Order: C-alpha cells, then structure tokens, then sequence
C-alpha cells in the first residue's frame, strides 16, 4: 500500500536567521513525489533506519505514542526510546526490556521526559548527532498526505553515538501512518523577512529541478 | 591625499584617500553565565582511563575553566593542538568538548595525531584528517606499570578493516588473518583480536604506559555549553561599537530589530553569510547588526600648485554619523554653497559641481547644463542665416603604444 | 525541427521590366542601446581585510596591487560619466518647446517633456522607467547626471529636432515649420516634397498611430527592455558572485576572516590569511577585468549609441541599417535606465505594381534618359516617376536629356517625348 | 592640456612599467624581496620555498601587467580604427555624418603627427547671422501649385523669393525655378503669388 510523498519530510536546515533569501544545501532529505509505504492500524513492524526517516500518522485517537529504535530493539544492548505521554515526552536508551509487544497497557545510559490530526516527524544520524524535526496539525483527509508546504521544527539533536540500523512504532491499547527514507539530495528554500523558509525545491527531482 | 597619491604635489580634482568608518566606540562582551568550573582537573588526574579500543568518549559541557592551568601543566609528557593555539583558549567558547581518553604504550602515542598510521590509529582510535582539537599525554609507568607486568591494559592488534573516524568496536570475535576457516577456533592464522600490554615499571619509554587525553571540539551556532575563563560586560545598544557574543568577535550598530528571529536561531546572516544579526546570550536579545557607517573619503581640491585649501565628502554619510553640506551623494565638509548654477568644473555626483574662486573659497553648487533658449517656432516662422564663418577644431587621437618587451625570465629570476 | 530561413521568394527577374510602389507607410522602428554600467567602486582593502589590523598590513607584502584595484575601478567610474555625458551633453543649448503645438497634425505630445508633471519625463519615458527592476567593502557612487537633468537634454534634443531641423546640431537652431521639416526628409530620400502637402492628413495620422502603436508596444511587452535589463542583470549578478565568493575557503581553514584571528596564533594565522588573502585578491583582479572587458562593451554600445545620436537625431543618415531599416526620415531619442532608447521614423514601400520600362527612349532617333528617376509603361502611354512611388509623368523635354543616337543601348524603345 | 589624451596615454606606459618595476621591491611573503639574499643565506633544500613564493609573486605581478596591456591595447586598436576611418572619410574625401569629421557641417581636414597618436585640424562651415521671414510650403500662379526645384519660399513682408536651404540668397519665382505639381487645391498654408516666366 501507498501514499504519494508529495512535497513533505522537509525540515529547517541550520540555527540561523536570513533575509528572504533563495538558499541552498545539499543534505539528506525526503525525495519528492516519492511513493511511499501506508500502514494500518489493525501493525507496526520493524523497519530499516537506513540513512534517516520520515514518518506521519493520521490520528483522532491518537494511537501512536512513540517509536524505539537501535541494533537489537529487545534491550539486550542500549536502545533508543522515545515516547510521548500525552502533556510530556520521554526519552530514553534503556537495556531494560519493556513489554514484547510494546505498547502502554490502558540501568539506562540516558533516560529523559520533557483521522484529521496528522502528526509528522523526521529522523537522521549524522556522525552518532542524531536529528529529530517535527509538526503537528488537523487535516481534512485520512487516505494520502496533504500536499501544501510547511519545514518541520526542530525537537532534538541526540549526540548519544547508538548504531541505530533498526527502528519500530509504539502505541498505547487494552489510525493510519506512513513511512519513507531520506537520501542525500541537493535542494533550494525560500527564506522571508522573519527568517522563516516557506518554500524549497528537490534539485536532483527532475532536469527542470536541476 | 599627497600619501594617497605618493607625490608632494597634486591638480585640482577629487581623490580617494580612505574610508571613514565611524569609530568603534566601546568594547562589549557577552556569553552564558556557564561559569561552574570544567571537570578538567578530574580529567588529567584521573584514576585511569579504558583499554584503548574503548577509549572514553567523555563528553565536558556547560561549565568554564583556565586552560592555563593545563597548558602550563608540569604533568604533561605531550601536548599538541590543531585548529587552535592554546593562548586562545581562554578566550573560546566551544558548543562541547569531548575528552576521548584511554592508556597505551609510549611507542603508540605517536600514532595519536591526523594522518598518522598502525594498529592504535587504525584499529584503536582514529581522528578525522579534517580535525579540531588538541592532543595530551603523560607517561604513567608511576601507576599504570605494576611488578610481574600489568595486565589489565589492552590494545586491539587486528581487525577486518581499519577504523573510519571516531569509530569505535568492543567486538571480540577470532580474527581469520588468513585462509583458516576460523568458525570461533582460534589457531594457525586464527587469532584474539586483542593484545595486553603486560607494563612492567621496568620497561624503557617505548613500552611504558602513558595516559591519553584527546580533546575533541565542537563549534557551531548552538549556545556555547563551554568557554575559558573570560567575563562579560553588560549589553549596549543603538551606537557603533566592537563587540564580542558566544566567542564570535564583531563590529557594527548594535541596532535594536524588526528582524523577527524563529526562536531557536541564535544568529542571523547577510548575503555573505556573515553574522548580520545577534541575541544576547544572558539577555535573550535579538540585536540587528546595522553597519557602521563607512563614507569613502573623497578629497576635493583645487592643485596644490594654486591654493593649500581643502574641501571633503563622505560618500553616502549623514553628517551627523560623524562649515558643511549635505547632499544626496553623502556629507561635504568644507565646501561653500552657491544658490547660482554655473558650467561644472570638479564633478562631484547627483549634479554637484565645485571650484576655488575669490576672500577665496571653494564652491559648491548644482551644475547648468548651459544656456536656455526658446525656439520662435509657428507653423509659418523661418529663420535664414545671412552670413556664415569656417572653424578648424582640433581633435585628438591616440594611435599606438610604447612597444615594451619583457624577458619574463630575467626579470623574474635575475 | 530545421528552422525556417523565413519563407522563400523567386523574384521575377527580366531584361524589361520593374516592379513600382504605388502606396506606403512612414512604420516607426524603435531601436535600444546601453551606455552605462552602475559605477561601483571596491575598497580592495575593506574587501579583503574586512578591518583586521592583522591583514591591513600583511597586505602590504602584496604591495601595489591594492592600489591598482582602486585605480581600474576609478577608471571605469569616471568614464561611465564621460559615456553619459557624451552621448546626451552633445547639444550646446538647452533649447524649450514652444507654447502651442502648431505642427500641422504630428502629436508629439507623449514624448515630449510632460508639460504638467513636476520632472520633464515623457510618456514613453515613464513606460521604461517604470518597466525596470553593497555592504561589506563594494559601494556604488552616484551618476554625474540626474535622471532630469538626462530628460532636460533629451528634451533639448527633441526640441531643436522639432524646431529647427537638424539645423541646431551644426548652428542656431534656425527655425523652420515641421511641415517643411518633413519635406526636406522627403526631398533626401527622392521624394519630392509636394508627395508630403499632397498626403498630409493622412502621413500625420500614420505617424501619430504608429507613435501609439509604440506605447501599446512598450506597455504590453515585458521582454521590451531587454538589452537594459540584461546590463543591470550582468552586473547585479557579479556583484552577487563577489560577495558569496567572500564565504570561500580557498583552502584556509575558514572563510570568516575575524574566527582566524579568533582562533590561532600569529604564526599560523599568517599563513591561513595567505591564502585567504590570495584566493580575495584572485576573486577581485578576476571581476576587475570583467569590469575591464564589459565597460569597453559598454563603450562600443556608448560610441554606437552617440553617433545614433550625432546621425539619426542631428540629421538623416545615408547607411543603410544604420538609422533604422530602410529610407530612414528622422529619429527622436528617449531616456532610458543606464542606456537609451531611439525611436525612428522611416519610410517603407508596400503596395507594388508591376510595369514595362526601357532604361532609354527614342524621339528623334536620339537617345533619352531620365533626369532622375525610371522609365514606365502600363502599355496604354510611357511616363517617368521618381523611384521609390509611382508619379507617371510624361516624358518632356523636362524631366530627361539627351545622349547622342540611339544605337549602342539594348530594351531602348521608340516613344513621342513632348515639348510644351 | 588640449592634448591630454597623448600624455594620459604616455602617462599610463609610464605608470604601468613604474609598477611592474616596483613590484620588484615586494615579498609576497618571502623574507626578502633580494633574490640574492636568498641565495647568500639559506641553502637549496630550504631556500627553493621562498623562491617559490618571489616567483610566484612577480609572475603574478607580470601575467596582470600583461592583461592591462591587452585591453590598454584594444582601446588604442579601437582608436586607430576611427583614426583610419577618419583619414579615409575626411582626409581622402569629405563626410556626410553629421559632426564626425569635426563639429558642423564638415568641409575638409589635415592631419598631423604626433608622438602615440594623431591629431586632425577639421575644416568645418557654422552659420553665423539669422534673419526672421514669413514662409509658405508653396505658392499658387494661374490656378497650378508651384514649388521650388531647389530652396525655400520665403519673405521678408515686402517681397516674396525662393531662396537655398542654408545661406540666404533670395530670387524671384519663376516658371524656370519652380516645377509645377498641379492645381492649387491640397496643399497647406500656400500663399497666391506671381511666378514670372522669361
């Protein structure tokens, strides 16, 4: 099953204010109008991490409450943990193994906590510098992604060095979501005058993109 | 103007000198208050540090500390730095610093540094070649080396392929050195992967131990999470200044700003991509780097060889960044104003014109373009010319050069 | 797909026959020239060093190459004055229009000086102007000129091409009506100036259409200003270049100049600001000599343009494509951003008739010619016209001469020339 | 200073071979500008790396006094081209063009030499005393229109003449100065007058 990408999985390059400027990167991103993987939630899988992520979930509900990611994903070694407790958000890389089937019944390195509702999310590793972008917003479709603009904001940079080759989504149970891979791909934005891109285009998409 | 010009006499013209920047007026410094003392000291006496393939990776952040302490340090048998001299150090400030740190033996701790090569760089610890940081020792056969040979201390001797940078393996798997089929046998080409040192306190420099510090850095537009001992001023505001924020030193009009930051930018940026904006780090601040006003000195004079008088513009300056003038093409000091228009004579720019005339003085003035003249124009007026003259301008051309010719090899090597 | 060469056209050669026009228009041509680029000037050192002490005087182990920068820069700078200057200040007095427009039917007024407006910028003038789209050490100096006072000398210009003929480029602007102007222009072209009186009416509507024609033209079509636009861009772009090239490494160990300085000692700083310095005074020679290059591209299009000026305003030029296509009459100039802008007037045959003719005709056995002009039948009587439309005269004794007996020519014909 | 285009061209010769020669006197980063010093204090192995960089500087400095000559020259070929063009349009004959061979309505012109260049004495005609006079674009003789071969018809209240379009020159219309370009009806500000026939 699938979706269309569209022009989602973009997210703020850098800490840095300019001038309505048509900047440009090259950087791992969502490639655009890539189809990507949908997924039901009758399931959620072990998956690759490969280079980085995009991941959304169209909720009312709100079913999904977090992901674990890492080499084992059983606790045997340190796994990262992330989980959103409704008003908070837990983190952690606990060895402890929480239960096999990993959703919220209704020793740790680190350990931390801060349809219509669509939730995305953006996940890389750069040198162990693990990179988490984010938005959240009502939308009037369960069956695709919408297909207007917005980067996604910065949550978190994880310097915690965790070879991360596998991840899995988590639940709270006694919704729909989807997953696609980032790749290194040239691009250019559209800043405005509050220092705030608005627009960009993936370079290595098309020779027009080119 | 006779420096700019290298000669003790000049014509009448207008000449570049300089750039007049409005001074810098005062020396602002801002940081975090971060200033809890760095675990440094813990760091270079530690207890020990891991077997070498282990090295620690100990993270130091969000406190301060003289590095002279360190660097001045009567401890050290080996301290080296790259991308920094260790005089600065009190004046960084860093994003982190990672204190990757381990025990070897003296004859490996020549493979610590960029570009260099053998089992510790290439199976232990390896720096990237793009590095930032510095590189400590000290020898430890004090406390490392025990009678009957320590050990406790280990190296990795092999590996299937070397050690990308930072990497970092705890694996303990055979290693097939050769055609032997391993299947988790050691024997003939089948080998643990690891070797113990074994220090003796009797060994020579080669085999003693010595305790490692690689300080690691980290430099971005994040909040600085470390810095040297340095303390800052208060903020100021709205006047031309230097300036230092977060270890980035500067120099502008600290301007209050209409430029709306996102909250989590630290910085704004020009075209260049030079730091255009700031935030206080203390303060939370966002101040709009407005420049300071930069007029390019363009010296007005009649020559030297008819009167020593003077007159200046400041391209594009209002006078009161700094009798006088202002115009459109910036600030006239020392030029008089004239009501009149006559043909130009020095050209100043946006119409100004300039002359020294008698009492004499240097006036400045908007140009005429010439005499003015209404055409007897109808639809039956002609004019007829009666008589006539001839004329014989004279017209000027350049047609060839001075035909030079070089040896570029005796003038080169002589 | 091959491109067309346009349409072809076997064009019915013989040894007896010429094609004749009966009808024209007097189309207006509009032609753009560039005459100046913006005048930048760099501060070589404020570039480079950017105020590091540091730098300011390790630069000086580089010696007079910060001078000469300086030096090219003013060069190019000052001349973009004497481009402007000589391509406008060609007229000696600043001549004005006269209080009523009695022209005999042209309606200069929409490239006139505007009589009402507060500046003299035409109609058409406020079209361009209207059609067209730094901090670090780079500066732009103003022009010498103000757009008005440009406006002042192309309205000069115009008004002495109005008043005066060509007349006020060479000496007074010697006064003489624009319905005789337009007959002498005729009179060069060998259109003899009774065809003007006699289609008077209508040759002024044409012109005062054709005049409209260029405002819906230049209002309508975006891509109009494009040899102007396209200086501005050329120029606004290496401006761009020379600043993000400030961000380049040139294998130092950053393009921020003050971090260097931030970081390192002395001894290391001196040769990371080598090739700092190096690879910016690269950058600088390699965009001067762009200027270089490009302000004498601009000269040409500035020489061009003021001799566009010296001819086609300040008389009527013999080359063909030069003054516009074809029998060129006049031409106005118009402002421009950085450049110019010609209007020219010009007529162009375009009704044909096809004819008989023999390059002689025979009466008393000898041999006559056209004064000036062809000799024409249709078959019914032979005529003569003046060349570019058709005025069958008949042939007299007073539009041809005489050149011995017949013999010697071939098409010749025998024919009743007439003696009143 | 009428000759100021001469001497600035000989002044930039001058200018530039005084900065290629002092140049010279520049480090580049060399501890001495002295090649010779160089060569009397270090010794090869070391001394060939600030070698390198006095190469590398005066090469420097020489390929830019090359590129300055280049288009110094361009503009010189340029000027010898309008020269040529000049000599040939005003010297081997008299122009057309409007001012180009010097202000006016040209007549003639002379070269003469100088160093570098050339300078041309433009004989040139300027007209020098108006008189006002009514005009009228034709006249109108037994019923016909009449306009001039040659001239203009003006007068001065008391007369009427045809006159040459640029030094007054009056004469009475005739049958044998006018042609004739039919009946008087289409024509615009025409006058009624005499024309004479001989």
């Amino acid at each position: 099953a699938y979706t269309n990408s569209f022009t989602r999985g973009v997210y703020y390059p850098d800490k840095v204010f300019r001038s309505s400027v048509l900047h440009s990167t090259q950087d791992l991103f969502l490639p655009f109008f890539s189809n990507v993987t949908w997924f039901h939630a009758i399931d959620n899988p072990v998956l690759p991490f490969n280079d980085g992520v995009y991941f959304a979930s169209t909720e009312k509900s709100n079913i999904i409450r977090g992901w674990i990611f890492g080499t084992t994903l059983d606790s045997k070694t340190q796994s990262l943990l992330i989980v959103n407790n409704a008003t908070n958000v837990v983190i952690k890389v606990c060895e402890f193994q929480f239960c096999n089937d990993p959703f919220l019944g209704v020793n740790c390195t680190f350990e931390y906590v801060s349809f219509k509702n669509l939730r995305e999310f953006v996940f890389k590793n750069i040198d162990g510098y693990f990179k988490i972008y984010s938005k959240h917003t009502p939308i009037n479709l369960v069956r695709d992604l919408p297909q207007g603009f917005s980067a996604l904001e910065p949550l978190v940079d994880l310097p915690i060095g965790i070879n991360i080759t596998r991840f899995q989504t988590l639940l709270a149970l006694h919704a729909a979501y989807y997953v696609g891979y980032l790749q290194p791909r040239t691009f250019l934005l559209k800043y405005n005058e509050n220092g705030t891109i608005t627009d960009a285009v993936d370079c290595a998409l098309d020779p027009l993109s080119e | 103007t006779k420096c700019t010009l290298k000669s003790f006499t000049v014509e009448k013209g207008i000449y570049q000198t300089s750039n007049f920047r409005v001074q810098p007026t005062e020396s602002i410094v801002r940081f975090p208050n971060i200033t809890n003392l760095c675990p440094f000291g813990e760091v270079f006496n530690a207890t020990r540090f891991a077997s070498v393939y282990a090295w620690n990776r100990k993270r130091i952040s969000n406190c301060v500390a003289d590095y002279s302490v360190l660097y001045n340090s009567a401890s050290f048998s080996t301290f080296k730095c790259y991308g920094v001299s260790p005089t600065k150090l009190n004046d960084l400030c860093f994003t982190n610093v990672y204190a990757d740190s381990f025990v070897i033996r003296g004859d490996e701790v020549r493979q610590i540094a960029p570009g260099q090569t053998g089992n510790i760089a290439d199976y232990n610890y390896k720096l990237p070649d793009d590095f930032t940081g510095c590189v400590i020792a000290w020898n430890s056969n004090n406390l490392d080396s025990k009678v009957g040979g320590n050990y406790n201390y280990l190296y990795r001797l092999f590996r299937k392929s070397n050690l990308k940078p930072f990497e970092r393996d705890i694996s303990t798997e055979i290693y097939q050195a050769g055609s032997t089929p391993c299947n988790g046998v050691k024997g003939f080409n089948c080998y643990f992967p690891l070797q113990s040192y074994g220090f003796q306190p009797t060994y020579g420099v080669g085999y003693q131990p010595y305790r490692v510090v690689v300080l690691s850095f980290e430099l971005l537009h994040a909040p600085a999470t470390v810095c040297g001992p340095k303390k800052s001023t208060n903020l100021v505001k709205n006047k031309c200044v230097n300036f230092n924020f977060n270890g980035l030193t500067g120099t502008g009009v600290l301007t209050e700003s209409n430029k709306k930051f996102l909250p989590f930018q630290q910085f704004g940026r020009d075209i260049a991509d030079t730091t255009d904006a700031v935030r206080d780090p203390q303060t939370l601040e966002i101040l709009d780097i407005t420049p300071c006003s930069f007029g390019g000195v363009s010296v007005i004079t009649p020559g030297t060889n008819t009167s020593n008088q003077v007159a200046v513009l400041y391209q594009g300056v209002n006078c009161t960044e700094v009798n006088v003038f202002q115009t459109r093409a910036g600030c006239l000091i020392g030029a008089e104003h004239v009501n009149n228009s006559y043909e130009c004579d020095i050209p100043i720019g946006a119409g100004i014109c300039a002359s020294y005339q008698t009492s004499q003085s240097i006036i400045a003035y908007t140009m005429s373009l010439g005499a003015e003249n209404s055409v007897a124009y109808s639809n039956n007026s002609i004019a007829i010319p009666t008589n006539f003259t001839i004329s014989v301008t004279t017209e000027i051309l350049p047609v060839s050069m001075t035909k030079t010719s070089v040896d570029c090899t005796m003038y080169i090597c002589g | 797909y091959t491109m067309s060469l346009g349409a072809e056209n076997s064009v019915a050669y013989s040894n007896n026959s010429i094609a004749i026009p009966t009808n024209f228009t007097i189309s207006v041509t509009t032609e753009i020239l560039p005459v100046s680029m913006t005048k930048t000037s760099v501060d070589c050192t404020m570039y480079i060093c950017g105020d590091s002490t540091e730098c300011s005087n390790l630069l000086l182990q580089y010696g007079s190459f910060c001078t000469q920068l300086n030096r090219a820069l003013t060069g190019i700078a000052v001349e973009q004055d004497k481009n402007t200057q000589e391509v406008f200040a060609q007229v000696k007095q600043i001549y004005k229009t006269p209080p009523i427009k009695d022209f005999g039917g042209f309606n200069f007024s929409q490239i006139l000086p505007d009589p009402s407006k507060p500046s003299k910028r035409s109609f058409i003038e406020d079209l361009l102007f209207n059609k067209v789209t730094k901090f670090n050490g780079l500066t732009v100096l103003p022009p010498l000129l103000t757009d008005e006072m440009i406006a002042q000398y192309t309205s000069a210009l115009l008004a002495g091409t109005i008043t005066s003929g060509w007349t006020f480029g060479a000496g007074a602007a010697l006064q003489i009506p624009f319905a005789m102007q337009m007959a002498y222009r005729f009179n060069g072209i060998g259109v003899t100036q009774n065809v003007l009186y006699e289609n008077q009416k209508l040759i002024a509507n044409q012109f005062n259409s054709a005049i409209g024609k260029i405002q819906d033209s230049l209002s309508s079509t975006a891509s109009a200003l494009g040899k102007l636009q396209d200086v501005v861009n050329q120029n606004a772009q290496a401006l761009n270049t020379l600043v993000k090239q400030l961000s380049s490494n040139f294998g130092a160990i950053s393009s921020v100049l003050n971090d260097i300085l931030s970081r390192l000692d002395k001894v290391e700083a001196e040769v990371q600001i080598d090739r700092l310095i190096t690879g910016r005074l690269q950058s600088l020679q390699t965009y001067v000599t762009q200027q270089l290059i490009r302000a004498a591209e601009i000269r040409a299009s500035a020489n061009l343009a003021a001799t566009k000026m010296s001819e086609c305003v300040l008389g009527q030029s013999k080359r063909v494509d030069f003054c516009g296509k074809g029998y060129h009459l006049m031409s106005f100039p118009q402002s421009a951003p950085h450049g110019v802008v010609f209007l020219h007037v010009t007529y162009v045959p375009a009704q044909e008739k096809n004819f008989t003719t023999a390059p002689a005709i025979c009466h008393d056995g000898k041999a006559h010619f056209p004064r000036e002009g062809v000799f024409v039948s249709n078959g019914t009587h032979w005529f003569v016209t003046q060349r570019n439309f058709y005025e069958p005269q008949i042939i007299t004794t007073d539009n041809t001469f005489v050149s011995g007996n017949c013999d010697v020519v071939i098409g010749i014909v025998n024919n009743t020339v007439y003696d009143p």
